[PDB]
Protein backbone atom coordinates (compact mmCIF):
# COMPACT_ATOMS: atom_id res chain seq x y z
CA UNK A 1 0.00 0.00 0.00
CA UNK A 2 2.64 2.62 0.82
CA UNK A 3 6.71 2.77 -0.93
CA UNK A 4 8.98 2.45 1.48
CA UNK A 5 11.22 5.05 0.21
CA UNK A 6 8.96 7.51 -0.33
CA UNK A 7 6.20 6.96 1.53
CA UNK A 8 3.42 7.77 -1.00
CA UNK A 9 1.11 5.24 -2.31
CA UNK A 10 3.47 3.94 -5.52
CA UNK A 11 1.40 3.81 -8.98
CA UNK A 12 3.82 0.85 -10.65
CA UNK A 13 4.44 -1.31 -7.52
CA UNK A 14 7.78 -3.45 -8.27
CA UNK A 15 8.85 -5.93 -5.58
CA UNK A 16 12.70 -6.49 -5.15
CA UNK A 17 14.52 -10.12 -4.46
CA UNK A 18 17.02 -9.39 -2.53
CA UNK A 19 15.32 -7.35 0.65
CA UNK A 20 11.92 -7.93 0.02
CA UNK A 21 9.88 -4.96 -0.19
CA UNK A 22 7.58 -2.71 -1.57
CA UNK A 23 9.15 0.00 -3.99
CA UNK A 24 7.16 2.41 -6.89
CA UNK A 25 9.03 1.49 -9.62
CA UNK A 26 10.19 5.05 -11.21
CA UNK A 27 11.41 5.85 -7.89
CA UNK A 28 13.21 2.48 -7.32
CA UNK A 29 14.45 2.40 -10.98
CA UNK A 30 16.42 5.84 -10.22
CA UNK A 31 18.02 4.63 -6.70
CA UNK A 32 19.35 1.48 -9.40
CA UNK A 33 20.67 4.08 -11.63
CA UNK A 34 22.09 6.02 -8.88
CA UNK A 35 23.92 2.78 -7.92
CA UNK A 36 23.01 -0.64 -8.19
CA UNK A 37 21.89 -1.31 -4.47
CA UNK A 38 18.52 -2.13 -2.79
CA UNK A 39 18.28 0.89 -0.78
CA UNK A 40 17.05 -0.85 3.13
CA UNK A 41 19.89 -3.72 2.77
CA UNK A 42 22.00 -2.12 0.32
CA UNK A 43 22.43 -5.22 -1.13
CA UNK A 44 23.26 -5.49 -4.83
CA UNK A 45 20.42 -5.37 -7.09
CA UNK A 46 19.72 -4.88 -10.34
CA UNK A 47 17.15 -3.60 -12.50
CA UNK A 48 16.12 -6.64 -13.76
CA UNK A 49 16.60 -8.60 -10.49
CA UNK A 50 13.24 -6.42 -9.78
CA UNK A 51 10.00 -7.62 -10.61
CA UNK A 52 6.40 -5.58 -10.84
CA UNK A 53 3.45 -7.26 -8.88
CA UNK A 54 1.39 -9.42 -10.95
CA UNK A 55 -2.00 -11.70 -10.36
CA UNK A 56 -0.47 -15.37 -9.35
CA UNK A 57 -1.05 -17.18 -12.70
CA UNK A 58 -4.82 -19.49 -13.33
CA UNK A 59 -5.78 -19.82 -9.76
CA UNK A 60 -8.41 -17.60 -9.06
CA UNK A 61 -8.02 -16.17 -5.13
CA UNK A 62 -10.19 -14.14 -2.83
CA UNK A 63 -9.85 -11.33 -0.53
CA UNK A 64 -8.71 -12.11 2.95
CA UNK A 65 -11.61 -12.59 5.18
CA UNK A 66 -13.09 -14.40 8.25
CA UNK A 67 -14.77 -17.26 6.27
CA UNK A 68 -11.91 -18.26 4.21
CA UNK A 69 -10.20 -21.78 6.08
CA UNK A 70 -6.94 -20.73 7.00
CA UNK A 71 -7.71 -17.50 8.37
CA UNK A 72 -10.15 -19.32 10.61
CA UNK A 73 -7.93 -22.03 11.24
CA UNK A 74 -4.95 -18.95 13.07
CA UNK A 75 -8.54 -17.86 14.58
CA UNK A 76 -8.49 -20.95 16.15
CA UNK A 77 -5.02 -20.26 17.55
CA UNK A 78 -5.64 -17.30 19.25
CA UNK A 79 -8.36 -18.55 21.08
CA UNK A 80 -6.22 -21.18 23.03
CA UNK A 81 -3.29 -19.35 22.93
CA UNK A 82 -5.47 -16.70 24.92
CA UNK A 83 -7.01 -19.10 26.93
CA UNK A 84 -4.03 -20.90 27.69
CA UNK A 85 -2.81 -17.55 29.88
CA UNK A 86 -6.11 -17.36 31.07
CA UNK A 87 -5.01 -21.19 33.04
CA UNK A 88 -1.72 -19.27 34.36
CA UNK A 89 -3.85 -16.14 36.27
CA UNK A 90 -5.67 -18.82 37.74
CA UNK A 91 -3.04 -21.07 38.24
CA UNK A 92 -0.39 -18.95 39.60
CA UNK A 93 -3.17 -17.02 41.80
CA UNK A 94 -4.05 -20.60 43.43
CA UNK A 95 -0.44 -21.20 44.22
CA UNK A 96 -0.44 -18.17 46.20
CA UNK A 97 -4.01 -18.55 48.01
CA UNK A 98 -3.17 -22.33 49.08
CA UNK A 99 -0.14 -21.11 50.57
CA UNK A 100 -1.33 -18.14 52.75
CA UNK A 101 -4.24 -21.11 53.89
CA UNK A 102 -1.47 -23.47 54.57
CA UNK A 103 -0.01 -20.68 56.95
CA UNK A 104 -3.00 -19.78 58.13
CA UNK A 105 -4.62 -23.24 58.66
CA UNK A 106 -1.38 -23.74 60.29
CA UNK A 107 -2.02 -20.46 62.94
CA UNK A 108 -5.00 -21.65 63.53
CA UNK A 109 -3.53 -25.80 65.04
CA UNK A 110 -0.86 -23.60 66.74
CA UNK A 111 -3.25 -21.64 68.26
CA UNK A 112 -5.95 -23.11 69.24
CA UNK A 113 -3.77 -25.46 71.56
CA UNK A 114 -3.57 -22.32 73.55
CA UNK A 115 -7.07 -21.20 73.57
CA UNK A 116 -7.41 -25.17 75.26
CA UNK A 117 -5.14 -24.50 77.70
CA UNK A 118 -6.48 -20.97 78.74
CA UNK A 119 -9.88 -22.18 78.89
CA UNK A 120 -8.87 -25.44 81.64
CA UNK A 121 -6.21 -22.54 83.11
CA UNK A 122 -8.65 -19.96 83.96
CA UNK A 123 -11.34 -22.40 85.34
CA UNK A 124 -8.85 -23.86 87.44
CA UNK A 125 -8.05 -21.01 88.78
CA UNK A 126 -11.82 -20.47 89.29
CA UNK A 127 -12.24 -24.07 90.65
CA UNK A 128 -9.35 -24.03 93.04
CA UNK A 129 -9.82 -19.60 94.37
CA UNK A 130 -13.72 -20.72 95.35
CA UNK A 131 -13.06 -23.46 97.08
CA UNK A 132 -10.14 -21.85 99.39
CA UNK B 1 3.49 -21.15 71.39
CA UNK B 2 3.60 -22.25 67.37
CA UNK B 3 12.38 -28.05 58.57
CA UNK B 4 9.60 -30.14 60.10
CA UNK B 5 6.66 -27.93 60.44
CA UNK B 6 7.70 -26.67 57.02
CA UNK B 7 7.29 -30.14 55.94
CA UNK B 8 4.18 -31.22 57.88
CA UNK B 9 2.36 -27.81 56.41
CA UNK B 10 3.38 -28.56 52.58
CA UNK B 11 1.82 -32.05 52.94
CA UNK B 12 -1.02 -31.08 54.45
CA UNK B 13 -1.46 -28.35 52.16
CA UNK B 14 -1.53 -31.13 48.83
CA UNK B 15 -3.94 -33.40 51.36
CA UNK B 16 -6.57 -30.68 51.63
CA UNK B 17 -5.96 -29.76 47.51
CA UNK B 18 -6.44 -33.85 46.57
CA UNK B 19 -10.00 -33.20 48.88
CA UNK B 20 -10.97 -30.28 46.80
CA UNK B 21 -10.15 -31.66 43.30
CA UNK B 22 -12.19 -34.65 44.30
CA UNK B 23 -15.18 -32.43 45.10
CA UNK B 24 -14.89 -30.82 41.93
CA UNK B 25 -14.94 -34.24 40.22
CA UNK B 26 -18.20 -35.31 41.92
CA UNK B 27 -20.27 -32.53 40.50
CA UNK B 28 -19.72 -32.23 37.00
CA UNK B 29 -30.36 -29.15 43.82
CA UNK B 30 -27.30 -27.40 43.03
CA UNK B 31 -27.63 -27.68 39.52
CA UNK B 32 -30.67 -25.00 39.34
CA UNK B 33 -28.88 -22.56 40.90
CA UNK B 34 -25.95 -22.59 37.89
CA UNK B 35 -29.05 -22.60 35.25
CA UNK B 36 -29.95 -19.68 36.63
CA UNK B 37 -26.66 -17.84 36.87
CA UNK B 38 -26.50 -18.44 33.33
CA UNK B 39 -30.27 -17.00 33.06
CA UNK B 40 -28.87 -13.96 34.67
CA UNK B 41 -25.64 -13.94 31.82
CA UNK B 42 -27.68 -14.95 28.74
CA UNK B 43 -29.74 -12.16 30.10
CA UNK B 44 -27.52 -9.38 30.99
CA UNK B 45 -24.36 -10.68 28.35
CA UNK B 46 -26.68 -11.48 25.56
CA UNK B 47 -28.22 -7.81 26.01
CA UNK B 48 -24.99 -6.16 26.07
CA UNK B 49 -24.58 -8.54 22.75
CA UNK B 50 -27.07 -7.13 21.02
CA UNK B 51 -26.90 -3.71 21.81
CA UNK B 52 -23.10 -4.16 20.30
CA UNK B 53 -24.44 -5.99 17.72
CA UNK B 54 -26.76 -3.41 16.63
CA UNK B 55 -24.11 -0.57 17.28
CA UNK B 56 -21.64 -2.60 15.25
CA UNK B 57 -24.08 -3.60 12.31
CA UNK B 58 -25.36 -0.21 12.23
CA UNK B 59 -21.77 1.34 11.54
CA UNK B 60 -21.03 -2.24 9.80
CA UNK B 61 -23.80 -3.27 7.47
CA UNK B 62 -23.30 -0.35 5.80
CA UNK B 63 -19.11 -1.29 5.85
CA UNK B 64 -19.96 -4.63 5.04
CA UNK B 65 -21.85 -3.89 1.65
CA UNK B 66 -18.96 -1.86 1.15
CA UNK B 67 -17.04 -4.59 1.32
CA UNK B 68 -18.93 -7.22 -0.27
CA UNK B 69 -20.07 -5.38 -2.88
CA UNK B 70 -16.16 -4.73 -3.89
CA UNK B 71 -15.69 -8.28 -3.73
CA UNK B 72 -18.17 -9.06 -6.40
CA UNK B 73 -15.87 -7.11 -8.14
CA UNK B 74 -12.83 -9.58 -7.98
CA UNK B 75 -15.10 -11.75 -9.27
CA UNK B 76 -15.70 -10.03 -12.17
CA UNK B 77 -12.18 -8.43 -12.72
CA UNK B 78 -11.21 -12.19 -12.97
CA UNK B 79 -13.68 -13.79 -15.29
CA UNK B 80 -12.96 -11.36 -18.11
CA UNK B 81 -9.01 -11.65 -17.00
CA UNK B 82 -9.09 -15.02 -18.34
CA UNK B 83 -11.52 -14.63 -21.88
CA UNK B 84 -8.66 -11.81 -22.53
CA UNK C 1 -14.78 -35.23 0.50
CA UNK C 2 -15.27 -36.23 -2.70
CA UNK C 3 -17.96 -38.49 -1.21
CA UNK C 4 -19.68 -36.06 0.74
CA UNK C 5 -19.32 -33.78 -2.79
CA UNK C 6 -21.09 -36.31 -5.16
CA UNK C 7 -23.74 -37.79 -2.24
CA UNK C 8 -24.49 -33.78 -2.01
CA UNK C 9 -24.37 -34.19 2.27
CA UNK C 10 -22.62 -32.30 4.60
CA UNK C 11 -21.64 -34.01 7.54
CA UNK C 12 -23.60 -32.82 10.88
CA UNK C 13 -22.32 -30.37 13.49
CA UNK C 14 -23.41 -30.31 17.17
CA UNK C 15 -26.70 -29.08 17.67
CA UNK C 16 -26.46 -28.69 20.91
CA UNK C 17 -24.76 -25.91 22.89
CA UNK C 18 -28.13 -23.68 21.37
CA UNK C 19 -31.09 -25.23 22.58
CA UNK C 20 -30.75 -27.16 26.05
CA UNK C 21 -33.33 -27.31 29.15
CA UNK C 22 -33.60 -26.35 32.82
CA UNK C 23 -34.02 -29.20 35.82
CA UNK C 24 -32.41 -31.57 33.23
CA UNK C 25 -29.29 -33.87 35.05
CA UNK C 26 -25.33 -34.14 35.43
CA UNK C 27 -25.57 -34.01 31.59
CA UNK C 28 -27.31 -30.38 31.27
CA UNK C 29 -25.10 -29.52 34.27
CA UNK C 30 -22.25 -29.57 31.68
CA UNK C 31 -24.48 -27.91 29.12
CA UNK C 32 -25.23 -25.21 31.20
CA UNK C 33 -21.92 -24.60 32.23
CA UNK C 34 -20.31 -24.62 28.66
CA UNK C 35 -23.12 -21.84 28.05
CA UNK C 36 -21.69 -19.93 30.24
CA UNK C 37 -17.81 -19.79 29.41
CA UNK C 38 -18.90 -18.92 25.38
CA UNK C 39 -20.96 -16.66 26.93
CA UNK C 40 -18.68 -14.84 28.55
CA UNK C 41 -15.76 -15.59 26.01
CA UNK C 42 -18.48 -14.33 23.77
CA UNK C 43 -19.15 -10.95 25.87
CA UNK C 44 -14.85 -10.28 25.83
CA UNK C 45 -15.01 -11.29 22.37
CA UNK C 46 -17.63 -8.60 21.72
CA UNK C 47 -15.40 -5.92 24.12
CA UNK C 48 -11.96 -6.23 21.53
CA UNK C 49 -14.14 -5.48 18.18
CA UNK C 50 -15.82 -2.33 19.74
CA UNK C 51 -12.71 -1.31 21.09
CA UNK C 52 -11.36 -0.82 17.77
CA UNK C 53 -15.13 -0.46 15.81
CA UNK C 54 -15.40 0.60 12.63
CA UNK C 55 -11.62 1.61 12.44
CA UNK C 56 -10.28 -1.95 11.89
CA UNK C 57 -13.10 -2.63 9.39
CA UNK C 58 -12.12 0.43 6.91
CA UNK C 59 -8.84 -0.50 7.13
CA UNK C 60 -9.11 -3.51 5.58
CA UNK C 61 -12.02 -2.01 2.78
CA UNK C 62 -8.67 0.54 1.98
CA UNK D 1 13.61 -18.21 -0.49
CA UNK D 2 13.49 -14.00 0.43
CA UNK D 3 11.33 -13.33 2.83
CA UNK D 4 8.89 -9.90 2.40
CA UNK D 5 7.01 -7.63 4.58
CA UNK D 6 4.57 -5.37 3.77
CA UNK D 7 1.68 -3.12 5.97
CA UNK D 8 0.15 -6.59 7.37
CA UNK D 9 -3.52 -7.65 6.51
CA UNK D 10 -6.50 -7.50 8.27
CA UNK D 11 -9.57 -9.05 8.12
CA UNK D 12 -12.76 -7.89 10.47
CA UNK D 13 -14.32 -10.78 12.28
CA UNK D 14 -17.88 -10.53 11.79
CA UNK D 15 -19.88 -8.86 14.50
CA UNK D 16 -21.90 -12.43 15.30
CA UNK D 17 -18.38 -13.91 16.27
CA UNK D 18 -18.33 -16.54 18.76
CA UNK D 19 -16.93 -20.01 19.83
CA UNK D 20 -20.28 -21.34 18.34
CA UNK D 21 -20.92 -20.07 14.92
CA UNK D 22 -16.76 -20.48 14.46
CA UNK D 23 -16.85 -23.73 15.38
CA UNK D 24 -20.07 -24.91 13.59
CA UNK D 25 -21.78 -23.16 11.05
CA UNK D 26 -18.60 -21.14 9.79
CA UNK D 27 -16.26 -24.03 9.59
CA UNK D 28 -19.15 -26.47 7.90
CA UNK D 29 -19.80 -24.04 5.32
CA UNK D 30 -15.73 -23.77 4.86
CA UNK D 31 -15.23 -27.56 4.13
CA UNK D 32 -18.96 -27.51 2.25
CA UNK D 33 -17.77 -25.32 0.13
CA UNK D 34 -14.05 -26.81 -0.60
CA UNK D 35 -15.67 -29.91 -1.57
CA UNK D 36 -18.31 -28.85 -3.65
CA UNK D 37 -15.80 -27.25 -5.60
CA UNK D 38 -13.14 -29.06 -6.54
CA UNK D 39 -15.85 -31.63 -7.08
CA UNK D 40 -17.35 -29.50 -9.83
CA UNK D 41 -13.66 -28.22 -10.54
CA UNK D 42 -13.32 -32.33 -11.35
CA UNK D 43 -16.06 -32.47 -13.72
CA UNK D 44 -14.67 -29.19 -15.40
CA UNK D 45 -11.44 -31.17 -16.20
CA UNK D 46 -13.21 -33.93 -17.70
CA UNK D 47 -15.37 -32.66 -19.98
CA UNK D 48 -12.45 -30.68 -21.69
CA UNK D 49 -10.43 -33.45 -22.39
CA UNK E 1 8.83 -31.15 27.15
CA UNK E 2 6.11 -28.76 28.51
CA UNK E 3 5.91 -25.49 28.43
CA UNK E 4 5.17 -23.90 31.65
CA UNK E 5 2.32 -21.43 30.44
CA UNK E 6 -0.26 -23.21 28.73
CA UNK E 7 0.89 -26.67 28.91
CA UNK E 8 1.51 -27.24 24.90
CA UNK E 9 4.62 -29.48 23.82
CA UNK E 10 6.77 -26.12 22.65
CA UNK E 11 7.14 -25.77 18.96
CA UNK E 12 9.53 -22.81 18.71
CA UNK E 13 10.60 -23.09 22.69
CA UNK E 14 12.24 -20.07 24.00
CA UNK E 15 14.04 -19.82 27.52
CA UNK E 16 13.73 -16.79 29.89
CA UNK E 17 18.06 -15.54 31.70
CA UNK E 18 16.26 -14.13 34.47
CA UNK E 19 14.92 -17.72 35.58
CA UNK E 20 15.62 -20.72 34.10
CA UNK E 21 12.02 -21.83 32.14
CA UNK E 22 11.81 -22.68 28.64
CA UNK E 23 9.03 -21.17 27.41
CA UNK E 24 6.77 -21.37 23.48
CA UNK E 25 7.86 -18.13 21.69
CA UNK E 26 4.55 -16.89 21.20
CA UNK E 27 2.88 -16.52 24.74
CA UNK E 28 6.06 -15.76 26.48
CA UNK E 29 5.76 -12.45 24.11
CA UNK E 30 2.33 -11.68 24.79
CA UNK E 31 3.62 -11.29 28.51
CA UNK E 32 6.07 -9.13 27.92
CA UNK E 33 3.95 -6.68 25.69
CA UNK E 34 1.67 -7.38 28.84
CA UNK E 35 4.60 -6.26 31.30
CA UNK E 36 7.98 -6.36 30.71
CA UNK E 37 7.96 -8.83 33.61
CA UNK E 38 8.40 -13.45 33.76
CA UNK E 39 5.78 -14.80 35.04
CA UNK E 40 7.54 -17.07 37.49
CA UNK E 41 9.94 -15.02 39.34
CA UNK E 42 8.52 -11.04 37.91
CA UNK E 43 11.48 -9.94 37.42
CA UNK E 44 12.58 -7.58 35.24
CA UNK E 45 12.69 -9.42 31.49
CA UNK E 46 12.78 -8.16 27.99
CA UNK E 47 11.89 -9.80 24.59
CA UNK E 48 15.70 -9.38 23.51
CA UNK E 49 16.72 -11.77 26.90
CA UNK E 50 14.96 -14.45 25.25
CA UNK E 51 17.16 -17.06 23.66
CA UNK E 52 15.77 -19.34 21.12
CA UNK E 53 16.37 -22.63 22.33
CA UNK E 54 16.56 -25.93 20.12
CA UNK E 55 14.87 -28.78 19.69
CA UNK E 56 15.01 -30.53 16.43
CA UNK E 57 13.84 -34.15 17.88
CA UNK E 58 11.52 -34.12 20.00
CA UNK E 59 8.93 -33.32 17.52
CA UNK E 60 6.34 -36.27 16.82
CA UNK E 61 3.21 -36.13 15.21
CA UNK E 62 0.20 -37.74 16.40
CA UNK E 63 -1.49 -39.56 13.92
CA UNK E 64 -4.59 -39.73 15.27
CA UNK E 65 -5.61 -43.43 13.01
CA UNK E 66 -7.17 -44.60 9.76
CA UNK E 67 -10.44 -42.51 11.23
CA UNK E 68 -13.46 -41.04 9.53
CA UNK E 69 -12.66 -37.13 9.11
CA UNK E 70 -16.45 -36.30 9.25
CA UNK E 71 -15.74 -37.91 12.94
CA UNK E 72 -12.65 -36.11 13.42
CA UNK E 73 -14.63 -32.44 12.95
CA UNK E 74 -17.14 -33.99 16.08
CA UNK E 75 -13.73 -34.89 17.91
CA UNK E 76 -12.89 -31.03 17.74
CA UNK E 77 -15.92 -29.84 18.80
CA UNK E 78 -15.89 -32.11 21.85
CA UNK E 79 -12.38 -31.77 22.65
CA UNK E 80 -12.92 -27.79 22.61
CA UNK E 81 -16.43 -28.80 24.47
CA UNK E 82 -14.33 -30.07 27.43
CA UNK E 83 -11.29 -27.63 27.65
CA UNK E 84 -14.04 -25.29 28.26
CA UNK E 85 -15.48 -26.91 31.12
CA UNK E 86 -11.80 -27.94 32.21
CA UNK E 87 -10.90 -24.39 32.08
CA UNK E 88 -14.68 -23.49 34.09
CA UNK E 89 -13.91 -26.08 36.72
CA UNK E 90 -10.25 -24.55 37.61
CA UNK E 91 -12.04 -21.33 38.66
CA UNK E 92 -14.91 -21.56 40.45
CA UNK E 93 -12.99 -23.59 42.75
CA UNK E 94 -10.05 -20.73 42.81
CA UNK E 95 -13.09 -18.75 43.98
CA UNK E 96 -14.10 -20.55 46.92
CA UNK E 97 -10.28 -21.76 47.80
CA UNK E 98 -9.66 -18.14 48.24
CA UNK E 99 -13.62 -18.00 49.91
CA UNK E 100 -13.25 -20.59 52.57
CA UNK E 101 -9.69 -18.89 52.85
CA UNK E 102 -11.41 -15.70 53.61
CA UNK E 103 -13.93 -17.60 56.64
CA UNK E 104 -11.01 -18.83 58.55
CA UNK E 105 -9.20 -15.00 58.71
CA UNK E 106 -11.90 -13.61 60.17
CA UNK E 107 -12.18 -16.97 63.22
CA UNK E 108 -8.52 -16.60 63.38
CA UNK E 109 -8.60 -12.60 64.12
CA UNK E 110 -12.10 -13.50 66.54
CA UNK E 111 -10.15 -16.15 68.27
CA UNK E 112 -7.35 -13.74 69.34
CA UNK E 113 -9.97 -11.70 71.06
CA UNK E 114 -11.23 -14.30 72.65
CA UNK E 115 -8.06 -15.12 74.09
CA UNK E 116 -7.54 -11.30 75.54
CA UNK E 117 -10.86 -11.57 77.65
CA UNK E 118 -9.75 -15.13 78.47
CA UNK E 119 -6.09 -13.67 80.05
CA UNK E 120 -8.04 -11.32 82.22
CA UNK E 121 -9.98 -13.72 83.81
CA UNK E 122 -6.46 -16.05 84.79
CA UNK E 123 -5.33 -12.12 85.87
CA UNK E 124 -8.03 -11.96 87.89
CA UNK E 125 -7.86 -15.14 89.37
CA UNK E 126 -3.97 -14.50 89.92
CA UNK E 127 -5.03 -11.33 92.24
CA UNK E 128 -7.81 -13.17 94.16
CA UNK E 129 -5.14 -16.26 94.72
CA UNK E 130 -2.38 -14.19 96.32
CA UNK E 131 -5.13 -12.59 98.85
CA UNK F 1 23.51 -23.27 32.80
CA UNK F 2 20.08 -23.84 33.49
CA UNK F 3 19.44 -27.10 34.93
CA UNK F 4 16.52 -29.42 35.90
CA UNK F 5 13.32 -30.01 34.31
CA UNK F 6 11.50 -27.28 34.20
CA UNK F 7 7.40 -28.39 34.67
CA UNK F 8 6.10 -26.11 37.67
CA UNK F 9 2.08 -24.48 37.52
CA UNK F 10 1.82 -26.03 34.88
CA UNK F 11 0.08 -30.04 34.71
CA UNK F 12 1.55 -32.90 33.00
CA UNK F 13 -0.14 -33.78 29.44
CA UNK F 14 1.99 -36.32 27.96
CA UNK F 15 1.63 -35.81 24.19
CA UNK F 16 -1.82 -36.79 23.86
CA UNK F 17 -3.84 -38.06 21.48
CA UNK F 18 -7.09 -37.24 21.92
CA UNK F 19 -6.52 -33.89 23.19
CA UNK F 20 -6.48 -30.35 21.40
CA UNK F 21 -3.59 -28.41 20.05
CA UNK F 22 -2.12 -31.16 17.83
CA UNK F 23 -5.82 -31.61 16.05
CA UNK F 24 -5.36 -27.96 14.67
CA UNK F 25 -1.99 -28.64 13.74
CA UNK F 26 -3.75 -31.75 11.85
CA UNK F 27 -6.29 -29.79 10.11
CA UNK F 28 -3.57 -27.60 9.05
CA UNK F 29 -1.39 -30.03 7.47
CA UNK F 30 -4.69 -31.95 5.36
CA UNK F 31 -5.41 -28.29 3.90
CA UNK F 32 -2.25 -28.34 2.58
CA UNK F 33 -2.75 -30.82 1.02
CA UNK F 34 -5.56 -29.42 -0.28
CA UNK F 35 -4.63 -25.73 -1.79
CA UNK F 36 -1.46 -28.35 -3.56
CA UNK F 37 -4.04 -30.23 -5.23
CA UNK F 38 -5.80 -27.72 -6.07
CA UNK F 39 -3.21 -26.12 -7.80
CA UNK F 40 -2.29 -28.60 -10.37
CA UNK F 41 -6.06 -29.35 -10.93
CA UNK F 42 -6.15 -25.78 -12.16
CA UNK F 43 -3.13 -25.77 -14.12
CA UNK F 44 -3.90 -28.84 -16.48
CA UNK F 45 -8.06 -27.18 -16.99
CA UNK F 46 -6.53 -23.82 -18.20
CA UNK F 47 -3.71 -25.56 -20.03
CA UNK F 48 -6.14 -27.95 -21.84
CA UNK F 49 -8.16 -24.55 -22.21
Amino acid sequence: MFCSISGETPKEPVISRVSGNVYEKRLIEQVIRETSKDPVTQQECTLEDLVPVKVPDFVRPRPPSATSLPALLSLFQEEWDSVALEQFELRRNLTETKQELSTALYSLDAALRVISRLTKERDEAREALAKF
Amino acid sequence: XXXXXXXXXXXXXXXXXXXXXXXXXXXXAAEKFYTNDIQRDLAKKALECNKLENRVYDLVRSSYEQRNFLIKKISHAWKALQTE
Amino acid sequence: VAAGKGEKLAAIDVQRYIQLKPPGTRESLLQSAVVWEYQKSRNDNLYLLEKHGEKAFDSSLE
